[PDB]
């Protein structure tokens, strides 16, 4: 069996639960057979037995480290069905905590990637920034991950009085923070080499096994589905989409470095032009009626008590709707009978594709090897396991 | 005497806190030439060293050309071991 | 400069009262920083907000012993504040 | 003298020994892992308190369930449980592995990790706040305070 | 008496060797925005007790394993690195020995077996790979950290430690060999598997022979690191650093001896949390490629620079 | 628009920089600069049982069952908040009490089912069901983390003081 | 609140003005 | 603030100064207030014996020209 | 030369390497010391230097050693 042997599933350097049964000619990898399903939980079933405001907290939970980014794509399916479009406020805001949400996933991809490299210091340093961040979240949500703000018709409630002046403060020096990241790995004379030229993915190959995210921007394709197909108003703002050549793990690094400084770009416009406004649909058919008035007025009460014990009541009909969700492509394929339960949602996991090529990018490589490219590939097991 | 009255303390030492630890708790196929390259070049060359190791007494030798003139010669040779070794896929694992 | 914090290192051990206050405090927290009292509650506690401190350490609560009997000078917890001030220590209102 | 009393004592020390320096092992299943992620962080140091940031099946003292434990890895977290010293301890984390969590009804999760390895602590909350692990690990410390070994030995 | 003094120069490096734990789970705690352990005692003093209580109260699990290549490897390991501190030559030493670089460069070279003995006892396939890697980056730092020392001796005359307190009363001999001084500081980094080279301990790569060590065999390699953290160190204190000494006060040798020990030492811990890990190959490429032509060259130089310099050193 | 992140004359000038960058590791010195820099900042950690990592009005914290101030609990078995609950967490079954009003004979949330998504406080009409703020419950037995309308209505009058402030702050938002 | 001298080491270390952008947040 | 790494270092400092001046008393003591002599090569050993027959039993008490 | 400049810039470490090989065989060669050293080390006197019989007409140093004749290490000294 040449000495195969189970990477296992408690390692520190398998993010979650990864089974890479490998058989290594002493310290080379001849193959690659990624095991899944050890956090299977079975989402795809359950959301099909609840209703579709109580199947939004699962969508949190699918690729948690992007919690809010991944409630978009099931916000904007479910809105698409329903041929209703968010308000101009929410839109702004779910691009606000769109982004933010980018750099948490991407200090979470970039910082456990060096520990499992072996550096240490930059983890703690943004892990102390990431935590600033879900403060972010908790004064907005009232979850510091998790939260279920972003719901199929806008966000749930307006931003706190004083929220976007921090948001602000924050953005005005995290930059820096990114800034220090790279004095200690983007030039070391280490981080490079285990780095370099490893898991080179060339551009057509990529396309082929739908890598679909920074593992293609990386190999120099142009993608970004947020600057080719615009949703919500990403396309109000402006930003550079950080293309790579020579790609391998340090050139995808600097682009998710580079993504982290353009969010910072787009942050600040959305902080400078947040409309006044409301932050859900006026249709008491499909967002909730405000406490206000459900106190106050009859008809309020009546869509108050059939929504939430009932549902939305969505056309049928299917659609596949897809973001560019920090790790890459995250879709969601909502069939739908025009129950007030979804029929179907597969989820598509950016993940599934690039755990696959796990296979033809380590090839010939070094137990080490095999370490740095689950981490350039920001495999999150909860959106692959699904 | 003097060190081995320090090292039986050191081996005791050790040997307490092994028993210690056991005492109180009472309530297949890995191989690749490469590595077996490696131990050879590393004897080679720690024959070599044991050959450079008298250097500091033969400094004082009256000689003096004829030392340098040999242990040049020596290093120059196993440099060169080395040097072929790197041609060879061996030193490239 | 250094001979302004080895001076008001002092004023921070030779704070808590006797000997004693710091010893104690010391061995319970592990922490010394003088702040102003802002409130006794019924159950044995004591808190103390220091504005130049950052946002996490600015507001402290020293926990006292056997606020319910309990022998807790050493076994403190968090719980123990009570409700009243809980949203106080946690910055959900700045009104202690 | 009364052996009773110096039995008390020393156990208070073998205590405090096992409690002040508590090495987790952590899992990391699911997303209750990034929670305990920030312990380990600078807010919330975990390594203030003498947690270790993480190490090994063997060397850990308490295993930290985070996140769904599914029915494939439910013979894997016994045979880490299993893998671990005579003093040994588990602190479920998560409504995902205290119960079953909003995959509870699924066909795929074991519902709660005390059916397969035995639980100490139970902490609560989705994302139990890191603090609530915080004080999780701190009701454990608690706990081992209160084990009285020794005197059991004694009277028995 | 003599007893005495091997209490002293036991116990104090052992108190000492457990402060150095501490003095890492700190400095890397500031280094990374947290206050590291100051709960337990005062400021973390009773830290590094506490575990070692907790260390040696928890099962021994024997494997399913030897049982003696199992518990030899970490008594060799304590006892090697603790003897290793026997002819070191702070002020005057305990036991001097005329080839006194050669017993410590042997000693060394004796612990590599520990590593090996623990791997192979373990019966597990991670402690095997672990092993043989280990023990071959061991082995290969080995000979450019001999050679190393080789033209150091060649510019002291002798291979007793205690003749450079006498060959290092005008300069250190960072100024001349500094070239080398760098390449014992990284081969004194291998040699402790501490951070930059450090894959022995690799989690991410092979979670090793410590693996299926827990308790107090863990403890006594690990006791067995951290001294050799602090005897090489030291070892570059000597060798490299001459302290200043005055035959009229020993101390303030032994006081420098101990300033310039901690600030090497702290330097170490500062490199782990500074660095990524090299990978197992990037690690031999750089002793084999990048360091041994340049030691072995330089070595040739310090065979020449005493001649054609007529600096000969004076034997004895 | 793009950008190319790693998208690229030998002189002595040139070439002596860059073989003095790699003999005496000149950016690895800067790194370890970096680290030495912040070993000076101020540490960012807070002593945990003393002070609190601050948590705002909307945090969902442990689930409580709130009553009017004259002293009549507010929940009147509605059980929509049994209908919207994600996990199935809440069980509810009422009867007439005697007064004749409707009020819930049984009201008992799994807590290790609750996924805490703060839906129920959305959806209660009277708003008996409120995520209180207390996140510290952490318990020994698993039986305990399992709450009744007893244990609900106990941690109701322990928090409604603070449960009311949250609510007063965050109402005009919802 | 640190002295300049060791702020300075801070600075001079890393290379860029931290105090702009400090770790601790304030009113 | 980094103030605390310090206590530690104390501890550790203080425990490797004690052997260099522990070694370098406990030999100024045995060998009567002069340094241990070192006889690395015989000769030494030689004049350090022939010191010893030369007075009591002990090499460290020295006859001078008033014997 | 033009892979020399490389090597300077690239793998410039044998070039540093080789460098030195050769300073280190060349200085010897060409040096005002390179004499002293067998000779500083053959004047260190070891061995006791046994008197011969002054049969007579000799320029050996007879009686005290002091004596003008023989050989002198001012060179030594002074050096
Ligand atoms: C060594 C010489 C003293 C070094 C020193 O005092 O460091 C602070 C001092 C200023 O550093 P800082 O980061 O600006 O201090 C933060 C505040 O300004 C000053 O911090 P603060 O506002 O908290 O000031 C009050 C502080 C004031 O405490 C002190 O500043 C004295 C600390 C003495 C340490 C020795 O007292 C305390 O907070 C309680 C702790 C007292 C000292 C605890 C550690 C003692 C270790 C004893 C064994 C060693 O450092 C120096 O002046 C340079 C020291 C050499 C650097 C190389
Ligand atoms: C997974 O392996 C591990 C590491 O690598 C990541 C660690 O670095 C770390 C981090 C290091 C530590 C917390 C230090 C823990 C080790 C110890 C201090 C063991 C205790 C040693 C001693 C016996 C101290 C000496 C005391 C005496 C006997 C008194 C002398 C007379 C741990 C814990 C670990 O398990
Ligand atoms: C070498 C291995 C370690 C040797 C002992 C090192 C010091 C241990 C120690 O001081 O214990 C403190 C501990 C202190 O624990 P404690 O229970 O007294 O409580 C102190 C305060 N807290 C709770 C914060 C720790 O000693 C004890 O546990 C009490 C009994 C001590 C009995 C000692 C003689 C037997
Ligand atoms: C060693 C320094 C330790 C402290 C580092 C932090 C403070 C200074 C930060 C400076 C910085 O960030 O830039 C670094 C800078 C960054 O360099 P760079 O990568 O920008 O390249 C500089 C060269 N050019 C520009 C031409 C390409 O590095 C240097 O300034 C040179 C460092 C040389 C290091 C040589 C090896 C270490 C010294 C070995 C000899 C012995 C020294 C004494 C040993 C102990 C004696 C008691
Ligand atoms: C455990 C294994 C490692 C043990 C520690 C490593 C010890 C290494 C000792 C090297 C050999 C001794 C040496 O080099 O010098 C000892 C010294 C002779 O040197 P020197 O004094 O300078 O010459 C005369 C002028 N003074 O004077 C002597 O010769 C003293 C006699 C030799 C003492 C050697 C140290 C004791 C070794 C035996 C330990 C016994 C336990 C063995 C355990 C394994 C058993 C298989
Ligand atoms: C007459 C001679 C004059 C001088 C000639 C040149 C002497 C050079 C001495 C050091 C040799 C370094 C070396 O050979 O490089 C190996 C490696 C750097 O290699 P790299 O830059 O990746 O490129 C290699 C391919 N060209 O080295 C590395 O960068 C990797 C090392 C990783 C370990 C940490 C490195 C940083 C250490 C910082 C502290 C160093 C303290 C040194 C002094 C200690 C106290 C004396
Ligand atoms: C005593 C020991 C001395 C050194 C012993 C070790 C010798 C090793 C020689 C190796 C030669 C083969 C080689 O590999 O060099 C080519 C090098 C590419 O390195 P490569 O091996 O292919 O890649 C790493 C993975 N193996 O890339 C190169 O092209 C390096 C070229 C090196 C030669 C360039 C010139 C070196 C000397 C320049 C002298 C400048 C002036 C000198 C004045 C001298 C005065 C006496
Ligand atoms: C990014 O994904 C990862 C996890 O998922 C949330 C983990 O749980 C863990 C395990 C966490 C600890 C603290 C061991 C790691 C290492 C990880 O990389
Ligand atoms: S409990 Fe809530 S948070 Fe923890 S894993 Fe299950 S879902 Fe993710
Ligand atoms: S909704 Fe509010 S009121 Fe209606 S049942 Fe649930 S809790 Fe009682």
């Amino acid at each position: 069996t040449n000495m195969t042997l189970n990477f296992g599933p408690q390692h520190p350097a398998a993010h979650g639960v990864l089974r890479l049964v490998l058989e290594l000619s002493g310290e080379m990898v001849r193959k690659c057979d990624p095991h899944i399903g050890l956090l299977h939980r079975g989402t795809e079933k359950l959301i099909e037995y609840k209703t579709y405001l109580q199947a939004l907290p699962y969508f949190d939970r699918l690729d948690y480290v992007s919690m809010m980014c991944n409630e978009q794509a099931y916000s904007i399916a479910v809105e698409k069905l329903l041929n209703i479009q968010p308000p101009p406020r929410a839109q702004w805001i779910r691009v606000l905590f769109g982004e933010i949400t980018r750099i948490l996933n991407h200090i979470m991809a970039v910082t456990t990637h060096a520990l499992d490299i072996g550096a240490m210091t930059p983890f703690f340093w943004m892990f102390e920034e990431r935590e600033k961040m879900f403060e972010f979240y908790e004064r907005v949500s009232g979850a510091r991950m998790h939260a279920a703000y972003i719901r199929p018709g806008g966000v749930h409630q307006d931003l706190p009085l004083g929220l976007l002046d921090d948001i602000y403060e924050f953005s005005k020096n995290f930059s820096l923070r990114i800034d220090e990241v790279e004095e200690m790995l983007t030039n070391n004379r280490i981080w490079r080499n285990r780095t370099v030229d490893i898991g080179v993915v060339t551009a057509e190959d990529a396309l082929n096994y739908g890598f679909s995210g920074v593992m293609l921007r990386g190999s120099g394709i142009q993608w970004d589905l947020r600057k080719t197909q615009p949703y919500d108003v990403y396309d109000q703002v402006e930003f550079d989409v950080p293309i790579g050549s020579r790609g391998d793990c340090y050139d995808r690094y600097l682009c998710r470095v580079e993504e982290m400084r353009q969010s910072l770009r787009i942050i600040e416009q959305c902080l400078n032009k947040m409309p006044p406004g409301e932050i859900k649909v006026d249709d008491a058919k499909v967002s909730p009626p405000k406490r206000a008035e459900m106190k106050t007025s009859m008809e309020s009460l009546i869509h108050h008590f059939k929504l939430y014990t009932e549902g939305y009541q969505v056309p049928p009909g299917a659609t596949y709707t897809a973001i560019e969700a920090p790790k890459g492509e995250f879709g969601v394929y909502l069939v739908s009978d025009g129950s007030s339960r979804p029929y179907r949602c597969k989820i598509k996991a950016p993940g599934f594709a690039h755990l696959a090529g796990l296979d033809k990018m380590s090839k010939g490589h070094m137990l080490a090897d095999v370490v740095a490219i689950i981490g350039t590939q920001d495999i999150v097991f909860g959106e692959i396991d699904r | 005497m003097n060190l081995y009255t320090v090292i039986f303390i050191n081996i005791l030492l050790s040997l307490t806190l092994i028993l210690v630890a056991f005492w109180l708790p009472q309530m297949r196929l890995p191989f690749s030439m490469k590595f077996f390259l490696v131990a050879i070049t590393f004897l080679l060359f720690d024959l070599e060293i044991a050959l450079l190791l008298p250097l500091p007494w033969a400094i004082q030798t009256i000689k003096t050309s004829t030392m340098m003139i040999m242990a040049f010669i020596l290093v120059t040779i196993l440099s060169l071991g080395l040097a072929y070794e790197w041609t060879q896929k061996g030193l490239e694992w | 400069e250094l001979v302004e914090v080895l001076k008001r290192g002092v004023q921070q051990v030779t704070g808590h009262g006797g000997l004693r206050g710091l010893l104690r405090v010391f061995f319970r927290a592990n922490d010394i920083r003088i702040g102003t009292l802002v409130g006794e509650d019924k159950y044995g506690n004591k808190y103390y907000e220091d504005n130049k401190q950052f946002f996490g350490r600015h507001r402290w609560v020293i926990y006292t012993t056997e606020m319910n009997g309990k022998n807790t000078f050493w076994d403190v917890d968090g719980s123990m504040v009570p409700p009243e001030w809980h949203r106080w220590l946690h910055c959900m209102t700045d009104d202690p | 003298s009364r052996a009773e009393y110096v039995v008390t004592k020393l156990d208070d020390l073998i205590n405090w020994a096992r409690r002040s320096s508590l090495w987790p092992m952590t899992f990391g299943l699911a997303c209750c892992a990034v929670e305990m992620m920030h312990m380990a962080a600078p807010r919330y140091d975990m390594d203030r308190f003498g947690v270790v940031f993480r190490a090994s099946p063997r060397q850990a003292d308490v295993m930290i369930v985070a996140g769904t434990l599914t029915n494939k890895m439910a013979p894997a977290l016994r045979k880490v449980y299993d893998q671990m010293p005579e003093p040994r301890y588990v602190v479920s984390m998560g409504s995902c592995a205290n119960g079953g969590g909003y995959y509870h009804y699924s066909y795929s999760v074991v519902r709660g990790c005390d059916r397969i390895v035995p639980v100490d602590i139970y902490v609560p909350g989705c994302p139990p706040t890191a603090e609530a692990l915080l004080y999780g690990i701190l009701q454990l410390q608690r706990k081992i305070k209160r084990e009285q070994k020794l005197k059991i030995w004694y009277r028995r | 008496m003599f007893f005495i003094n091997i209490l002293t120069l036991l116990v104090p490096i052992l108190i000492a060797m457990a402060f150095l734990t501490l003095v890492e789970r700190k400095i890397l705690g500031y280094m990374q925005l947290r206050k590291g352990p100051n709960i337990v005692g005062p400021y973390g003093i009773l830290q590094p007790f506490a575990d070692a209580m907790k260390l040696f109260m928890k099962e021994p699990m024997r494997p399913l394993t030897s049982m003696s290549l199992f518990i030899i490897a970490p008594t060799l390991s304590l006892t090697l690195a603790l003897s290793l501190w026997v002819p070191l030559p702070m002020p005057h030493p305990l036991i001097n020995l005329n080839l006194g670089i050669l017993f410590i460069l042997a000693t060394s070279s004796l612990s590599v077996y520990s590593i090996l003995w623990s791997g192979w006892a373990s019966n597990s396939k991670y402690s095997l790979f672990g092993a043989l890697r280990a023990v071959a980056q061991t082995i290969s730092y080995e000979v450019t950290m001999a050679i190393i020392l080789l033209s150091v001796l060649l510019m002291n005359g002798s291979y007793s430690l205690q003749t450079l307190i006498t060959t290092q009363e005008h300069m250190w001999l960072l100024l001349p060999a500094w070239p080398m001084a760098m390449m014992w500081f990284i081969s004194t980094l291998a040699e402790t598997n501490r951070a930059p080279f450090d894959l022995t301990e690799g989690e991410s790569e092979l979670v090793g022979f410590n693996v299926e060590y827990a308790a107090g065999p863990f403890a006594l390699f690990f006791m067995a690191e951290y001294t050799n953290i602090i005897l090489m160190n030291a070892l570059t204190t000597i060798i490299f650093l001459g302290p200043l000494y005055y035959i009229n006060l020993p101390e303030l040798y032994s006081t420098n001896f101990m300033m310039e020990a901690l600030l090497l030492s702290s330097t170490f811990l500062w490199i782990r949390a500074s660095y990524p890990r090299f990978r197992y190959d990037q690690l031999m490429h750089l002793l084999w490629k990048n360091f041994l032509p340049l030691t072995l060259a330089l070595c040739m130089w310090h065979i020449s620079l005493p001649i054609f310099t007529a600096g000969v050193p004076p034997y004895m | 628009t793009y950008k190319y992140v790693n998208k690229k004359e030998v002189d002595m000038k040139s070439a002596t920089d860059n073989a003095a960058r790699i003999l005496m590791w000149t950016e690895l010195i800067r790194g370890l600069g970096m680290t030495l820099s912040y070993l000076f900042r101020e540490p960012a950690t807070i002593n945990y049982p003393f002070e609190k990592g601050p948590l705002s009005p909307r945090f969902r914290g442990e689930h409580a069952l709130r009553r009017y101030p004259s002293g009549e609990e507010r929940c009147i078995a509605c059980k929509l908040c049994e209908a919207i609950c994600p996990a199935q967490a809440i069980t509810i079954e009422a009867e007439p009490r005697a007064d004749g009003s409707r009020r819930t004979t049984r009201y008992d949330i799994d807590m290790t089912k609750c996924i805490y998504c703060g839906f129920c406080q959305e959806a209660c009409p009277v708003d008996a069901i409120v995520e209180g703020p207390n996140f510290e419950f952490s318990t020994e037995t698993h039986e305990e983390l399992l709450y009744n309308k007893e244990k609900l209505l106990n941690n109701g009058d322990k928090w409604e003081a603070e449960i009311a402030a949250n609510i007063q702050a965050d109402y005009l938002y919802r | 609140s640190a002295t300049r001298v060791i702020q300075k080491l801070r600075n001079w270390a890393s290379g860029q003005d931290l105090q702009a952008k400090l770790q601790l947040r304030y009113q | 603030m980094w103030f605390e790494i310090l206590p530690g270092l104390a501890i550790m400092g203080v425990c490797l100064v004690i052997p260099g001046v522990s070694t370098a008393y406990i030999h100024k003591f045995t060998n009567g207030g002069k340094e241990k002599r070192v006889a690395r090569v015989q000769y030494q050993w030689y004049l350090m014996e022939r010191d010893r027959r030369i007075s009591g039993v002990n090499r460290y008490y020295v006859s001078k020209g008033l014997e | 030369s033009a892979f020399l400049k490389n090597a300077w810039a690239k793998e410039p470490v044998l070039v540093v390497s080789f460098s030195v090989w050769g300073l280190a065989i060349i200085m010897p060669m060409i040096s005002p010391y390179t004499k002293y050293a067998s000779m500083i080390n053959k004047a260190t006197p070891y061995n006791y230097p046994v008197p011969v019989r002054d049969d007579g007409n000799m320029p050996d140093v007879p009686s005290h050693p002091q004596d003008p004749l023989g050989p002198s290490l001012d060179w030594l000294k002074n050096l």
